[PDB]
RNA sequence: UAAAAU
RNA sequence: AGCUGCUCCCUAGCAUGCUACUACCG
RNA sequence: GCGGUAGUAGCAUGCUAGGGAGCAG
């Protein structure tokens, strides 16, 4: 169950990086630290907190058309 | 290998030797079955060794064109496969804390900064319509990311403050609507 | 080297090479296209020829797959296979192929000549894929036909830019307009290098033609000007994206209290935003165009882009935008071509301006929130696909009227095109119904709206703005001084010569004629700045001067008469050959010596 | 394979053999003109398989000298490039300040680490946090390396300009934190 | 034979 | 964008080696 | 009937050259 969230955080940081988010050093530092801290977690309840904090970065900007990719 | 032209000649030659060895004729006329049969095992094995090499160039062209096609289609679709993979894994994860913000985010209610974790930093989220405002803001508590945030300052697109008691069904049509609610975690 | 079939969208690698646009076809579809057409060339990963040195057989239906190559039957190897066999041709992904039975319409499009009305009539009733296919192949056919025109060289030098040329005898000479250009090459012995592009203009007398050079290379006696052709880029996005409805307003946030001058448009302003795309059809000179900027400020924070196929249209609506919006407004029209120039406002290079105005062929690839394409009666499916390809936005809005003017479509020479088949969105507006309707004149005199609504429309127009000054002296027109197929008649100009100064206050009218060259005759002996009836259509002025020609099928067109008379404020005149149009005409009859 | 001295010899030998096979008179015919594909293929072995290696070795020699020619062109290209670099780099230093410090050397040679210290005309400070900016380049003119430098143009990690009014202590947590202050040498 | 393209 | 070490896989060329069978002589 | 060279086809080894990939400090 924690391996699930670790691989998901890998995919999330890769998407964020593809969206040119490392053009702003503050944001990229925040996301990088959240990612490396998720990968080193050792109890699945902190990982989900930092995952919601990390996904908020993608939900912020409007570059990914969310209503389309949510066709379920 | 079989239906190659010279296989016919070789087959007739060795059938003639079958006939000769069944009849047991002369050995000097048998000099026609190893001066004209061994001429076949080299009239053939040099035309069987020219489809054994064509049959190998075929493979090493097929097995190369295939991967040259895929290995290039794979790199021409990363920004759209990564996202579908991401959301597949997210939906499979099943965590209400993430489903909440994802659904919310569908109906134009996004946040404006990283969701903080401290029991006291700020969160500024957009709210586009009233029917959104009802389901989340009951009085002064804001229900986002499966938590409870105490609402402190609402401010419409006028960039000027709105009073919380001013927001209701009737007087709603007047406010520049996409608002920005600010709150702090419980 | 792989794609999708044009009919069933399956995986393939075959192209019917004899077809001009080289479209991908699957196995079964390529077999069907080649078993019933003169097209029998195919190209897969490599062309399908007889690979024996000296053989040139190319008919696919008789070729044979040999060793690592395809061979004629005469040059067949001892071991081989036939390519076209069992109702299919051999390509990649053979056993996973889906065969659509649209080969009838496909062959129709592939072998047609675009010369009779049936070709366009079937171009706009097929699936979307075939729609785009027919569009690009038709444009290709036209611009390659343009190659059959004649060529011109020097004859003698007369000045620095008005000289005498020699058209090659026996082949059609191209029309003389500033958008038909020829590149010039000098060939001395030796020396055949480009000297520049040129656009010409027949000046005051023959055979002299004033010209405009791209660079001051001093013209000599041995050069020539050959028309330079253009290429066609294939399309991708459909003509119109599929519709979606909503239950609440999405992406757009209205207002309550700005400029109720756009009063009756509010409920419609909402219906625009609660859909994915909608159309507004309007009789000439009504709330259209007005509606565009009205919705624009009704949604102030909304990014909006405006577009049209004709330059004068986008310019006139940019003017009407300047009349009402913050500036904060740019018209990213054209950097430095379309030599009949345009606006004087801002920028062509920024694309952060909330209001961008341009013409379809020069659109940048931007994001938007609303795209207001204008006058869909003049655009073709090609152009609609161009806009849907370059831009993406949230909503789309199309405004026009199919009863006005269509696209020229030069090569068609028999039959008539009903507006239903002008393109896709005109079809949509007349098949089920403009999903948005607005119809009563604001602009031109009440009486002339009565005239026009009496004839093209069944009568359904009313307005204000009454008299005065309207006249149609049925004027004999003399010598059809026809140098180019565009007509010229200056005995007809003998009426602005009959009314040069006796109009002491009618000084800023606008002169328009169906023919471009007789309008350059208005630019020959000058009365006022003049326009064409095509550079009108979405343009309005106070008083209008108009001249016709003989009763050719050209000028007799009721639609051009519509778009010629309906563009005034309170005065017009019609000088017509006239067998029954002055029996159509609802004004005061005059004569040539009738100056009072 | 075609126009060689052996192909025609084999051709005439087998033509005579054709005549002799159409005859079919004696076994001496069979022997003497089976000594005609037995004698005319050795030359068709030698002078028709030997020159099948002549082209081999000629073509490999050709490709080797092709590649040597290209590898001798790329050398010229790289030496031109590095010569251009060397000559454009010295067109930035020939100050009289450099001659001034070299002529004071009691030998002619001076350590390298001091040349940009005493002769450069532009300094660039990289500052991690605000507390360090406070103690170092505070104001618009500061002193370092025993000279007086004057600030102009301040940027950040993202390389976008910053005015010294934003560099306050409560506004410090709103900037990309390694700032790059570029100053000039003011006399 | 009407518009008009890095 | 480093210096090494080991291992698997594919292709090419050459000579050597090996073997079969065919042609010339001894 | 055998010795010698010259061939083709087949086979194994070894060595050079070229490319791809994995691990270790
Ligand atoms: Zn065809
Ligand atoms: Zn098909
Ligand atoms: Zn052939």
């Amino acid at each position: 169950k924690m391996s699930d969230v670790k691989c998901t955080s890998v995919v999330l940081l890769s998407v964020l990086q593809q969206l040119r988010v490392e053009s702003s050093s503050k944001l990229w530092a925040q996301c990088v630290q959240l990612h490396n801290d998720i990968l080193l977690a050792k109890d699945t309840t902190e990982a989900f907190e930092k995952m919601v904090s990390l996904l908020s970065v993608l939900l912020s900007m409007q570059g990914a058309v969310d209503i389309n990719k949510l066709c379920e | 290998f079989s239906s190659l032209p010279s296989y016919a000649a070789f087959a007739t030659a060795q059938e003639a030797y079958e006939q000769a060895v069944a009849n047991g004729d002369s050995e000097v006329v048998l000099k026609k079955l190893k001066k004209s049969l061994n001429v076949a095992k080299s009239e053939f094995d040099r035309d069987a060794a020219m489809q054994r090499k064509l049959e190998k160039m075929a493979d090493q062209a097929m097995t190369q064109m295939y991967k040259q096609a895929r290995s290039e289609d794979k790199r021409a679709k990363v920004t759209s496969a990564m996202q579908t993979m991401l959301f597949t894994m997210l939906r499979k994860l099943d965590n209400d804390a993430l489903n909440n913000i994802i659904n919310n985010a569908r109906d134009g209610c996004v946040p404006l900064n990283i969701i903080p974790l401290t029991t006291a930093a700020k969160l500024m989220v957009v709210i586009p319509d009233y029917n959104t405002y009802k389901n989340t803001c009951d009085g002064t508590t804001f229900t986002y990311a499966s938590a409870l945030w105490e609402i402190q300052q609402v401010v419409d697109a006028d960039s000027k403050i709105v009073q919380l008691s001013e927001i209701s069904m009737d007087n709603s049509p007047n406010l520049a609507w996409p608002l920005i609610v600010t709150a702090l975690r419980a | 080297a792989v794609g999708a079939c044009v009919l069933c969208n399956s995986q393939t690698s075959l192209r019917c090479g004899a077809c001009i646009r080289r479209p991908f076809l699957c196995c079964k579809c390529c077999y069907d296209h080649v078993i019933s057409t003169s097209h029998k060339l195919v190209l897969s990963v490599n062309p399908y020829v007889c690979n024996a040195p000296g053989c040139d057989v190319t008919d696919v239906t008789q070729l044979y797959l040999g060793g690592m190559s395809y061979y004629c039957k005469s040059h067949k190897p001892p071991i081989s296979f036939p390519l076209c066999a069992n109702g299919q041709v051999f390509g990649l992904y053979k056993n996973t192929c889906v065969g659509s039975d649209n080969v009838t319409d496909f062959n129709a499009i592939a072998t047609c000549d675009w010369t009779n009305a049936g070709d366009y009539i079937l171009a706009n009733t097929c699936t979307e894929r075939l729609k785009l296919f027919a569009a690009e192949t038709l444009k290709a056919t036209e611009e390659t036909f343009k190659l059959s025109y004649g060529i011109a060289t020097v004859r003698e030098v007369l000045s620095d830019r008005e000289l005498h040329l020699s058209w090659e005898v026996g082949k059609p000479r191209p029309p003389l307009n500033r958008n038909y250009v020829f590149t010039g090459y000098r060939v001395t012995k030796n020396s055949k290098v480009q000297i520049g592009e040129y656009t010409f203009e027949k000046g005051d007398y023959g055979d002299a033609v004033v010209y405009r050079g791209t660079t001051t290379y001093k013209l000599n006696v041995g050069d020539y000007f050959v028309l330079t052709s253009h290429t066609v880029m294939p399309l991708s996005a459909p003509t119109l994206v599929p519709q979606e409805h909503y239950v609440r307003i999405t992406g757009l946030y209205p207002t309550l209290n700005i400029s109720d001058e756009f009063s009756s448009n509010v409920a419609n302003y909402q219906k625009v935003g609660m859909q994915k795309y909608s159309t507004l059809q309007g009789p000439p000179g009504t709330g259209k165009s007005h509606f565009a900027i009205g919705l624009a400020l009704y949604y102030p924070s909304a990014r909006i882009v405006y577009t049209a196929c004709s330059h004068a249209a986008v310019d006139a609506l940019c003017e009407k935008a300047l009349k009402y919006l913050p500036i904060d407004k740019c018209s990213r029209i054209i950097p430095a071509r379309a030599r009949v120039e345009c606006f004087d406002k801002f920028k062509v290079n920024s694309t952060l301006e909330q209001y961008v105005f341009c013409t379809v062929n020069a659109l940048p690839e931007t994001t938007a929130d609303i795209v207001v394409f204008d006058e869909i009666s003049m655009a073709t499916n090609y152009d609609l696909s161009v806009v849907n390809a370059r831009l993406r936005a949230k909503h789309y809005v199309y405004i026009g009227d199919p009863a006005q003017l269509p696209a020229p479509r030069t090569l068609l020479t028999k039959g008539t095109l009903e507006p239903e088949y002008f393109n896709s969105v005109c079809r949509l507006m007349k098949t089920i119904g403009p999903d948005m309707f607005l119809g009563t004149c604001r602009r031109c005199p009440a009486e002339i709206v009565d005239t026009v609504s009496a004839l093209v429309y069944d009568n359904k127009l009313k307005a204000h703005k009454d008299k005065s000054a309207q006249c149609f002296k049925m004027f004999y027109k003399g010598v059809i001084t026809h140098d180019v197929s565009s007509a010229i008649n200056r005995p007809q100009i003998g009426v602005v010569r009959e009314f040069l100064t006796r109009n002491p206050a009618w000084r800023k009218a606008v002169f328009i004629s169906p023919y471009n060259s007789q309008n350059a005759v208005a630019s020959k002996i000058l009365g006022l700045p003049t326009q064409t009836v095509d550079s009108s259509q979405g343009s309005e002025y106070d008083y209008v001067i108009f001249t016709q020609t003989t009763e050719t099928a050209h000028s007799c067109n009721v639609n051009r008469f519509n778009v010629a008379i309906t563009r005034a404020k309170v005065g017009i005149l019609c000088i017509m050959s006239d067998r029954d149009l002055y029996d159509k005409l609802q004004f005061t009859s005059l004569e040539i010596p009738r100056r009072n």
